[PDB]
């Protein structure tokens, strides 16, 4: 009488790693989706957010300094952000010192832009078309 | 970068950075596209029931898990499988150091081995208290998969008429084991604990307790 | 095989090079 599925659970809560099982105890295959070395934890979403306030949208190497010990990728920094406004081209919002409560504003309102010409995908609005 | 690779004409070096940026705008809508996937939300190709822990078996502590394994399993491990990073790679002394005493009362262990190796395993695995039993054969090319056993076996849990000991290759040119071999052991032990040490991604099998650096 | 990240960051840095040679002129 040894539940497999609730042994599972039951030790992934005590032994893996917190990102690798939700405080749930259930498998976070978002981990698994992405290589060894380049997960993005949520600790590091609320890290960026927090970054575009203090050091603006393009100090990428100010921010990695900061909030990620200079570990992060600069690159994906550059385009984390991106599915932040959602838009594809983020030129325009160089340098700016962004409020996480104007980020989501600045979010839906370039994908209802989006929405409303066409171009807009996977949640993105492509201001930038090729 | 490569720097001798590279264009050093004006018109070279534009002509590269018009495409780069074509690129760019590429690779990021397969970019998003794949965040968004993921982020609502896709599925890995690993079991529910698998069991990771990224660790280096140097500094984890076993009794870690001796403990958290007792307190849900009841027991210890069935069935322990390594495949040691002979000399990225572990002194042949430290994986030897390891306490698989500890981990297992009574059960087998699957130690992979290649022919430089192959002696090596035999009197490490001795050390642990298992009596060497059995060898199974992997075909590409050879490598050989030791078996051992301590205690008690006798208990109807395990099955003696386990499958032929033989295996081969799921593809051709292949390096990662072969899967063939959790079958060898479901046959052995169905539903049985099993812990892997040195594991990867792909050795995520439900049931099946891994410990890798690369997890 | 590469990731989509790791082909970003190559893209990005081979840009700061060509950037670079093409200012260096
Ligand atoms: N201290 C340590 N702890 C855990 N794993 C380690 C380690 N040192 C090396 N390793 C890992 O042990 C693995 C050896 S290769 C294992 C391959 C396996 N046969 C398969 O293909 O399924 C590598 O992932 C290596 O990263």
């Amino acid at each position: 009488p040894l539940d497999f599925t609730q042994y599972a659970k039951n030790m992934r809560k005590d032994l893996s790693n917190q990102d690798i099982c939700l405080e749930d105890g259930a498998l976070n295959h978002s981990y698994f989706l992405t290589k060894k070395g380049q997960y993005w934890t949520p600790l590091n979403q609320k890290a960026l957010q927090r970054g575009i306030e203090l050091f603006g949208v393009g100090n990428w190497k100010e921010i990695n300094y900061d909030e990620f010990s200079g570990k992060a990728n600069i690159v994906e920094l550059e385009l984390r952000t991106c599915m932040i406004l959602g838009i594809n081209d983020i030129t325009e919002y160089y340098g700016k010192k962004i409020s996480e409560e104007e980020q989501e504003e600045i979010k839906k309102s370039n994908i209802a832009k989006g929405k409303k010409e066409n171009k807009l995908k996977d949640n993105i609005y492509q201001k930038l078309q090729q | 970068d490569y720097l001798d690779r590279l264009p050093k004409s004006k018109k070279g070096l534009q002509g590269l950075l018009q495409d780069i940026e074509k690129r760019i705008l590429h690779y990021k809508q397969l970019f998003f596209k794949e965040q968004n996937e993921i982020a609502n939300g896709k599925r890995s190709m690993v079991p529910d029931n698998s069991i990771p822990i990224c660790s280096d078996v140097t500094k984890l502590n076993f009794q870690a898990l001796i403990d958290a394994q007792m307190r849900h399993a009841g027991k210890m491990f069935d069935v322990i499988m390594m495949d040691p990073p002979w000399q990225d790679s572990l002194s042949d002394e430290k994986i030897q150091n390891m306490p698989i005493q500890s981990l297992q009362q009574d059960g087998f262990i699957f130690v992979w081995a290649i022919n430089a190796k192959y002696r090596v395993t035999i009197k490490m695995i001795e050390n642990w208290g298992y009596k060497l039993v059995d060898e199974i054969t992997w075909v590409k090319a050879k490598e050989s998969c030791l078996i051992g056993v301590k205690g008690d076996v006798d208990n109807g849990r395990f099955k003696k008429n386990i499958a032929s000991d033989v295996i081969f290759s799921e593809r051709r040119g292949q390096s990662q084991k072969p899967e063939e071999i959790y079958q060898y052991i479901n046959q052995l032990c169905p539903n049985g604990n099993y812990l892997e040490i040195f594991a990867r991604r792909n050795n995520l099998h439900d049931n099946w307790v891994s410990i890798g650096n690369e997890l | 095989k590469f990731t989509n990240l790791e082909i970003l960051t190559h893209l990005y840095n081979l840009k700061a090079e060509i950037v670079r040679r093409l200012a260096e002129q």
